[PDB]
Parts: C-alpha cells; structure tokens; sequence
C-alpha cells in the first residue's frame, strides 16, 4: 500500500556492470537484472518511491549509453506490497 | 619455385576440416532458415573453455622453455600487433565512405589472433609432420591484447581531437570476459601444475568445444553477410586482402627470428597464420566496451564473417606451403 | 478486456517450490516463475482476477517467508485481453 | 514521456519463430522475447504507440495459435522515458 | 527346443544398463519427489549433441560403404516408416474413445526412430559378439523422417476432410531443431573428414550425455504417467504391444533382405529394434509444430513413458534372442 | 626425529594442484575486478555431475566390497557427522557475540563432507602410493546426510524453546538438489551396472569439472571475505583450527579401526581428511532450506573461503605426513 514507480531498462549485456553502478549510486534500494532476447539483451527494474528519482537514474544512463547503444527505459505505476529494503524497516 | 598444385589440396584439406566445415555448415543451416540455436548459456561456457587452454597450453610452454630463446619472436608479435592496427589507420581509414572509429576498431581485430585459426594452424602443421616451437601457443596474448589496446587508445584519441588515458583503457578491456579468462590459464600453467587437469579435461575436448562455436559463428555468420553490405564495399576488400598482406609482413618478420635464433621455419608459419587471423571470440567483446561509438557491425561482420574463413582456408595453405618450398616440411 | 491484477513475487530460488504451493492452494489459475540475475533470485507473476485475491497470495508469504528470506512483492493493475485458463471457457 | 501500452504475451516456446513474425507484420519497432517457467514457456514484451495497435497483435495470435496451444496476453499501461526506435526521430 | 531361461537374463542386463537404469532411476527420485531439475540450456545442448553424433555416424558410414549393399534396407526403412503410421490409422484411430488427430500423432512417434533405443541395440549386440552393419546407424533418418513427415500429411488431409500446402509442411518440420542438427551431422559426414572431432568429442561422450537425457526423460515419465490415464484406456494397450509388432514385422522384412542381399543377420535386429522404437527426443517437437491440434500428451507420454521402455527392455532382449536361435549370434 | 621438511613440499604440491589452484586463481582474478561469470545453468549441471560420480563410485564399491570389513569405518563416520556438530554447539555457540543459530548452521557444514576435499585426498594419497581401501569414497553420504541433519534437528529445537519432528526434516534435506543427485548415484551403483557411463563420462572429466566449480567458488569467496568479517571475529577462529581439531579426533577414530580390523593406514586419512573437510556443495543449500532463520554469510563463508582452503591446503599434508610417519606410506 505504498506507491512507487517501476523503471525498467532494457540495454545490451555488455551494460549489465555499468548500468548497476548507476543505479547503485542513485540510492536505489535494490534492483533486479534479467537476460532478455530479441533480434542477447538485459532488463532491469528498479523500484523507486518517487518519480522525480526515477527519471534521474533514467537520464544519466540515455545521456551516457543511448547514443552508442541500443535500449529503451520506461515507467510503470506499481504497488509496493511487502519489502523489507523497500518499505523501511516498519511500513507498507 | 612455389607450386598450387599441392596448394589445392590443401586447400580442399582446410575446407573440410571440422575448424572451418563447421563453420561453412552453420552458414548452410541457417541459409536454409533452421530453427536450431545453441544456448547462450552453452556459449559463455564455450568460449571460456577455449581460452582457458589456450591460456594453459601458453602457460606450460613458457616455463618450461628458455625465455632467451623465445624473447625475440615475442617482441615481433607484440610489434606486429601494433603494427596491424596502424597499417588500417593509414590504408583502411581513407576510402571514401569509410568511417575513422570503425576503421580502427576492425583494424584492432585484424591485429588480434583467432584461437580458432592459429589452433587449425597448429594441427595442419603436425599432420604435415612439420615440427614447431612448443611455446608457439604462447605468442597468443602477446599480439592480441597489443593489437586490441592499440585500437581503443588510437581510436578514443581521434575520437577527442574530434571533440588520452591508457591504464583504464587496458584494465576495462583485459579484465572482461574472455580476457580475463586467457590469463587465468596463463597464471595457472605459469605458477602451478595444472597438467592433471589440462590433459585430462581441457585439452582433449578442446577441438570439440571449438566445432561446436564455429557452428555458432556460422550460423550468425549469414546474417552479418548482407548486413555488411549495408556500411561499404571497403570492409570486403580489406578483409579479402588485408589476411593475406599481414601473414606476409609476419613470415618477412618470422625470417629474421629464423636467422638470429633457432627459430624453427614451422615456427614463422605459426607466428604468420597468427598474424593474418583475424580475432572472433575476444576481440568483438573487448572493442565493443572500448570503442562504442563504433558500428557492430563492419568490424564484427567484416572478421568473422570474411575475416576467419579467409586466414583459415587460403592462409594456412599458402604459409605451411611457402614454408615446404622454402626449407623444412 | 477484462481488469485484473498483476501480482509480482521476487523471492530467492529455494523458495521455487514452496511459494508454488501458496499460489496454487490460493487458488490462482495459473502463476509465471522465471529466473533472475546478479550476483540467484526468482520472478513470480500471478493474475488475479480482484485484489483482495493477490492480496491473500501476498499476505501468505511475506508471514511465512519474509522474515528470514529477502523479497519484495508489488501489485500492477492490467488488463487480460485474451485466456482460456483466465476467462473461462468464452470471455474476455 | 511518451504514452504506450505494453502488450505482454506468453505462450509456449515452440511459437517464438511464428508469433515473432506476427509482431514484426503487424509494424511494431522492436519486441522483447525471455525464457519463462510457470506452471517450458516465452514472455513477450511489445510496446505499441496506440491501444488498438497492440489489441491487433492481440487478436491474431489469440485466433491462430490460442485455440491449440496455451497462452495468456494483457496490456500493461506504461510511460516511455528514452528510446530511439519508439519516440521517432527526435522526442521523449 | 529354444528356451526363455536367456531371455530373462538379457532382459535383466537390459534393465541394468545405464541407458534405461537412468530412465528408471530418474522415475523413481521423482516418484520420491525430488527437487533436482537439469538446466533448460543443458537439456538443449545435449539434444543437439546426440543427434549430431547420430548424423556424423551416418555420414562416415555411408560414403564409406557400397551404396549398393545398402539399398533395401534403406528401402525398407522408408517404406517401415510410412506403414506403422497407416497402421495406427486402421488399428489405434478405430476404438471407441480415440481422437483421430492423436492417433495419427503417436503413430507418427511410433514409427519414428529412437536415438537411445537405437544406441542400446548397438551397444547389445557387441556385448554379444554379434556383427552388425557399419553403416546401420545411417538408418535413422530414412525412417524417422518419413514417418514424421506422413503423420503430419496424413493428419492435416484429414483435418481439411473434417473442415493445404504440401511442402512447407516438410520445410517446416525438417529445418526445426533436433532434425537439422541431424541433418548438420550428416551432411558433414558424408562431404567432409569430421573423424578428428568425432571419436574425441562426439563419440567417447555420446552414451553419457545420453544417460543424463534418459534421467531428463525419466524424470518427466513420472508427470506423463498417471495422467495419461485421464485421455484413454487404449493408448497403453497401444504402447505396449505395438513396439512388438512393429518389431516383428521388421524382422520379416530385414530377413528379406538377409537373402535377397548380403544383409547380416545382426543387421536385421538393429532394423528390428529401430522400427520397434518410439522417437522421444526428434519426434515431440516436430509433432507439436506439424499437428497443433493433437494433444502433446497422449503421444507424448504414450511414446516416452511406456513406448521406450518397452521397446529397450522387451524388444532388444527379444530380437537378439530371436536372432541368436535363428542363426549367428 | 620426524621432520617437518617435506610438510612443506606437501603444502606447496597442494597449493600447486588444480582442485586449490583454481580455488586460490578464482580469488585473485575475482579481487582484480574480472567480469567473467559462469553461468548458472553450466554450475547446476556441475554440482549435479561431480556428486554423481561420489554417489556412482560410492555404490560400485559398496557392492564389490565386504560389508563386513566397512561396517565399522562406516559406523564411526556416522557418529564423526554427528559428534562434531555437537562440538560446535558446545564451543562456538558460547561465545560472547554468536548467535547459537548460526553455530549449529556452521557446525553442521563442517561436521558434512566436502567432494573438493575428499577427492584431493584420493588424488594425493596414489600420488605418495599409499594404498586406501577403494570403498573410502563411499564414506561420504554416511558423515554428510548425518551432519546435516542433526544441524536441522538441534537448531530447530533450540529455536522452539524460544518459541521437533525429525522425519519431515530428513525427507525435505534428502530430495533437493545435489542430495538426490548423490542418491541416484547411490542406488545405480549398487543395483545397476554403470561401469560403463561411469569410467567414460563421469570419472574422466569429474576432477576437470571440479576445478570450473573450484573457480566459481573461489571468485565468489572473495565477496564472502568481508562480509564475514562483519559479523563475529569467532568464525574465523573456529573455521581455521576446527579442521585441524576435527581431522586429529578422526584420526584417532581411525586407528581404532585400523587395529580392529584390517583398515589400512591410508585409509584413516580419507577418515581423518573426509572429516575436516567442510562441506561446500551440498552443505549450505540443504541448511538454508532447513535453518531459514540461520545467516547464510557466518556459515557458507566460514565453510567455503576458510573451511575448504585449511582443510585441503593444511590438513591433507599434515595427515599424509602423519600417515608416513606412523606406518606404510
């Protein structure tokens, strides 16, 4: 029953150690990395609370990989149910 | 004087040997559209497997050879790297629809070894009964990673000029996959005593591990042809010529060593087919995280698509060939 | 189409085969589990039809397993187009 | 950001040569195929500009495919951030 | 008077070898309830593998042979293929609650080929001293893809009776997976020299990469098992007794060949354990993207369940006891 | 005077060989920052292969042995399971900051047997030529399955008094993964014949595929270094003189039986080595389905970065030297 925001980034594999270390530094408490094929590919979802945190870590990976690499991010509204990390240590 | 009489079946001998069948094989299938794939799962496995030999095999020879013998034509190899790189700066960078950044980054392949083509190299060799330097599967770390470094440092300069470091640029791109694996055999065979284990698990199936990634080249192989013809026609006649000049420049270099070592005339052919392969497992990986700003597709599609078969088919005949007519074989 | 609620369980894979049984005795018709990366984690994806359904699913494992695993649940609203298991024999 | 919705469709894997060619005939710029268990199956993920672009995906894999093999496809609604093929030449 | 007494045996060493000890012991670890799966990307590759090994040896073997020794029996696989599928048309599509469109699946897995049951005949009759045909591993696709093939022709004709393109329905089951892998194997056979990467990775680990696919099966024979019983009662009458007249009437038609040609009479056993196999690796998908309509589990668990065990514990025994009381042995 | 000389040539031969080589090369390159990662579909077919091979060898020797003879080796190995997670429960869980959880998790690992131990003590025993009774590689289920689940046991009572049933406890450890492997291989071993499989695809290659495991678990050991030193300074004490402590009570076991009955001299070194090693396969996926409630980081890191290093680096020189210095060697 807390709000928060699913950004999901689709990139190369080769971004898998680069991507991480953007997310990580932006606060993000705690993401989730899969492969992903396609005519190979990742997907990340990172959960955050608030959009405004959202399009930053949106922003510093299309200003720092888009042009180079190929990848789209995009955001859905989901509902936090359960989650330590996430909904502090007494929430949700 | 050189004959082609011979050249041709030996020629035909490559053509059906299962380094390069398999990879002629894959382009069938997947011209004919089978649905076939291999995991990618499989795959990282593979190429780590590979590499891991080749690091061990290079890592057993050097220690147990005298480094005073094998300091000189490892001083080629490490120029010849470089060498290769510089010669598509000058040659391949100047067509007139040729891009700067991908020019450098299929010249840094090129530069680079194929552990497919030299392990072909090595077992066309014996099956001539020619006899080569034990350590010739050591000269693969010291032309590769040169030739892989000189291409992201000489291309990200350009690229600055167009609006610097070297120590970053090299432990990003040696601490990566397939590189990192590569020294791992290399420390290994160096140190310790790894030869209850490559003997028994990493040599043995180490042709049959690669069989199945040159079907995997294969495959994609098709779909990089055609997507090649879509940047220039340059990266075809480059890839068609340049294995051909580089061996060249590398069996003029491995004559020098010839002469001021012991330096077997087996040998050169090892350090010649080293030099005109072009790299297809460790070398797309490395320049993609180093050069990205470069097309995947006219360095990749233009050394394993036209690059390998090119230094595993009319490149091995032609050098262990030169070297029959020329003295030992 | 037909609303529905898109529950996500991310748990770890040796609860693979223990939250399978809460889904399935909570009567979910049909659940979606697929591996996760970095470094071993699993992904669930349950449709139900209301969320005071997801809501049971939810409630069952943050109690049984959350307290000494790591996961996080979430919620996201979607809709089902088109299902035989989903909308009955005719529907949707 | 950009509107789309996001079409999700799973089915079993013998159909990723065949409902791939239906995404790529229907004029959608890039999908998203995954591996995926449940209870052996594929994930799509094509993000479509309208609502009645991504139900005509929609319908023609639910009439050709559906009716032998199991599937379920819902629509997602999610907002573009940055992407090169899905915002035109120049947006997002 | 011949006696039973070394049938018990030979059927007791059956169940004992490792090829259908792993199918049983992975029914009964899953019976228990085991949590233990092998990886999807490993069940990938060793499908790929077996089946390449069953295309290299088909290949070596058959430019090696006279083509003419080796014309009717290859005749008769084709035309095997084609008449156990008919078979269950007239016998298993006429009972009382049996869908025609699953009769002609599993008639199509029934008169396929097995490449685990095939492998146990070769591997038996060496164990007896029995001397078989070189080349009677090339028999597997002269059957396997007929009978594919006709099960999807036949089905689909009647699908349309029951309200069209004939060779896309070849095409599109042929270039699939685990058929063009064959395909791959026997091409390279037959054209090129593959001995090298054949008997050092292909054949020294083929029958254990089999035993992990027959703990794969077997694992899964357990989920078929019992839930096949939901569809209907004659589908294990089925899988019982036809492996033992699709034996029997390839024994007849092998001992044609035994005087009409200089067929060897451990040849006939290998062509009679063939047709009395169930394809379990080659045939599910083929049939799965050739009849959508056909439930993938009343073929599937009829010919993986019941129809290899049967057709590896009860038929090899019986024809290598059929032949060893016929003549040499 | 016994000296300590070749101790050290003992040491070095083992930091030398590829089952710690790879191990102590997995943490160099992991704390260099490599990017190469294993996938997890090659390293659950590795788990499922190498513990395949105890199981297949421990079966083949149970059968082909006098059950007579082993009953007693047998039965001290059962009470050595369970007696050393005792230990830990009266010498660990006391300290000032340890969570009484935890320790019986950690007692319970080093109490289990490790295949990456216990197969280097095979390989070092034939390698000084000390004969060890073929059925000492049978040992492993009966100190593993014990020492595990008395861990679940008595953690789980301890955990009710702060607010039982052993059978629920036994059948959920048993039938998950790399347990249900072993057994498997347990039960083909004894009944069935796999002499066939076993000698050409799972012993030739089960020390190769160790050291890819050794690999993963030493990259990953280097993340766990650190993360253990967050939560008690004990766990490094205990994990560092437990296998020695846990090897001398062995070994004293171990000539009990070697005066009872005819247990050779190098067969209380499998004893005393099969009981320092700390279980590292095995051992944390089956006490993290069973102890929840447990820190997986005081118990996988205290058992596969400082338990299996000590116990095949410092433990099998020191109990091979103590073997030749106390009789046949």
């Amino acid at each position: 029953a807390k709000p928060a925001n699913k950004l999901v980034i689709v990139t190369e594999k080769i971004l898998l150690k680069k991507i991480a270390k953007i997310i990580d530094e932006s606060g993000a408490k705690g993401y989730t990395v899969m492969n992903t094929g396609g005519k190979a590919n990742i997907k990340f979802e990172i959960l955050t609370e608030t959009r405004e945190m959202a399009e930053e870590i949106a922003d510093r990976v299309a200003v720092k990989y888009f042009n180079d690499y190929a990848g789209i991010i995009y955001i859905c509204s989901a509902e936090v149910l359960y989650g330590h990390t996430f909904c502090g240590p007494e929430g949700c | 004087m050189d004959f082609l009489s011979n050249f041709l079946t030996d020629f035909v001998g490559q053509l059906q040997s299962p380094t390069l069948a398999f990879l002629i094989g894959g382009m069938v299938i997947a011209a004919l559209g089978t649905q076939l794939v291999i995991p990618e799962a499989i795959s990282t496995i593979i190429v780590f497997m590979l590499l891991t030999k080749i690091g061990l095999t290079g890592g057993m020879a050097i220690r147990n050879s005298n480094l005073t013998e094998m300091l000189l034509p490892v001083a080629f190899s490490v120029i010849l790297g470089i060498l290769i790189v510089f010669i598509a700066r000058f040659t391949l960078a100047k067509l007139p629809n040729v891009r700067t950044v991908d020019a450098l980054a299929t010249g840094g392949l090129f530069g680079a070894v194929s552990g497919s083509t030299m392990a072909a190299a090595l077992t066309t060799l014996e099956e001539s009964k020619i006899s080569y330097e034990a350590w010739a599967g050591a000269l693969y770390p010291f032309m590769d990673i040169p030739a892989l470094v000189t291409a992201i440092v000489v291309a990200n300069i350009y690229l600055n000029k167009r609006k610097v470091k070297i120590w970053p640029i090299i432990e990003e791109s040696l601490q990566g996959p397939a590189l990192s694996a590569m020294l791992l055999g290399l420390a290994l065979g160096i140190f310790t005593k790894p030869e209850s284990v490559y003997e028994g698990f990493y040599d043995p199936l180490f042709r049959g591990l690669l069989s199945i990634l040159m079907l995997i080249m294969g495959m994609e192989a098709w779909s990089r042809i055609g997507e090649l013809r879509k940047v220039a026609q340059w990266y075809v006649v480059y890839s068609l010529i340049a294995p051909i000049v580089h061996g060249f420049i590398a069996f003029g270099l491995g004559m020098i060593a010839h002469y001021a070592t012991g330096f077997s005339l087996g040998g050169v052919v090892v350090l010649a087919v080293i030099a005109a392969s072009s790299s297809d497992i460790s070398g797309p990986p490395t320049l993609r995280a180093g050069i990205p700003s470069a097309n995947p597709s006219a360095y990749i599609g233009s050394s394993t698509a036209i690059g390998t078969p090119i230094a595993i088919g009319v490149c091995i005949p032609l050098f262990i060939g030169l070297a029959q007519t020329l003295g030992a074989g």
